[PDB]
């Protein structure tokens, strides 16, 4: 697994294991300059001694470590070394192996700091923001279905615009009827109250529920109207899907008791809590 | 014959929707255009 990175911290740990004892003897390198207030200075010595206990903690750190070992030792890395002398002038690639990573890592910061944009204007510098091809919808559908344990379906019986339905662990399916590219004008229900497979005769609208999911529907509409980025509609629908995923539990109830109202949910901050409080 | 005329309206209906679609595009194509006027 990825627990190997934990060993990195362990490295720093044993580093202190050295420094600690140095900080001990350095503290013994000189005596009382001028206490004049108390004799805790000597205790200060023992204070450094206390940090030596940290070393024992290092031994404890190995209890959580050693999850399991992976097969095929050496992880296909030194296979290039098995080549003849002709292959040895190849380490460069391995360097790039880190470099590329750094690249990503650099972007990992850069893109992050790209969040604070400076686009004083976005028009009068040019188009067709509505996606022409009726194939990018299927692309977005497949990208969403790439997510596990969350099934998505779509029929689009109305026309050019997009129509889709999504289901989760509960029967709280969500019907989203939006334009070509970005999600807008959706609704949610629960327990066959919509039944948008063959409701009456087709995927009906019915604009209703028993006064429980209505707040969730309004919040999802707000999230759709708020996450409408100027570009990258795929990012928009992915953010929408991630937001929708946050209701798969409906179990916790922080910053209040589980008796304030019918339910509780408003996670635009990537964390749900008691509703009617933000 | 009924089935026949069914098609006669069915595609027609679709055509209307297609019209709407086009109109919708045109609709949008003018909405931003409505923004420009600083009257």
């Amino acid at each position: 697994g990825v627990n190997l990175e934990a060993f990195s911290q362990a490295i720093s740990a044993i580093q202190a294991l050295r420094s600690s004892v140095s900080r001990v003897f350095d503290c013994l390198k000189d005596g009382m300059r001028n206490k004049e207030t108390l004799e805790g200075r000597e205790k200060a010595f023992i204070a450094n001694f206390q940090d030596n206990l940290h070393s024992v903690n290092r031994d404890l750190n190995e209890l959580e470590r050693l999850s399991n070992l992976v097969g095929k030792p050496s992880e296909n890395h030194p296979l290039h070394n098995s080549g003849l002398l002709s292959l040895d002038p190849y380490s460069q690639l391995l360097q790039a192996y880190k470099w590329s990573n750094k690249l990503q890592y650099h972007a990992g910061l850069a893109s992050g700091l790209l969040n604070q944009q400076s686009l004083k204007r976005s028009a009068n510098q040019m188009t067709t923001l509505v996606l022409p091809p009726q194939y990018v919808d299927d692309v977005i559908s497949r990208i969403d279905r790439m997510f596990p344990e969350m099934s998505i379906h779509l029929s689009r019986p109305n026309g050019t615009s997009a129509m889709l339905l999504v289901t989760l662990g509960k029967v709280l399916k969500v019907i989203v009827v939006m334009r070509s590219l970005f999600i807008d004008r959706t609704i949610v229900k629960g327990y066959n109250e919509s039944v948008y497979t063959e409701d009456g005769k087709l995927d009906i609208w019915s604009k209703s529920s028993y006064q429980v999911f209505q707040k969730v529907t309004d919040h999802a509409t707000t999230a759709l109207l708020h996450y409408q980025l100027p570009q990258m509609p795929d990012v928009v629908v992915r953010s929408f899907m991630t937001w929708l995923r946050s209701y798969i539990k409906l179990f916790q109830a922080p910053c209040q008791r589980c008796g304030k109202f019918l339910q509780d949910g408003l996670p635009p901050t990537w964390r749900d809590f008691r509703t009617l409080e933000a | 014959r009924n089935q026949q005329l069914r098609a006669l309206q069915e595609e027609c209906d679709r055509k209307l929707i297609t019209l709407r679609d086009e109109v919708s595009i045109d609709l949008y194509e003018l909405e931003e255009e409505y923004y420009s006027s600083s009257s």
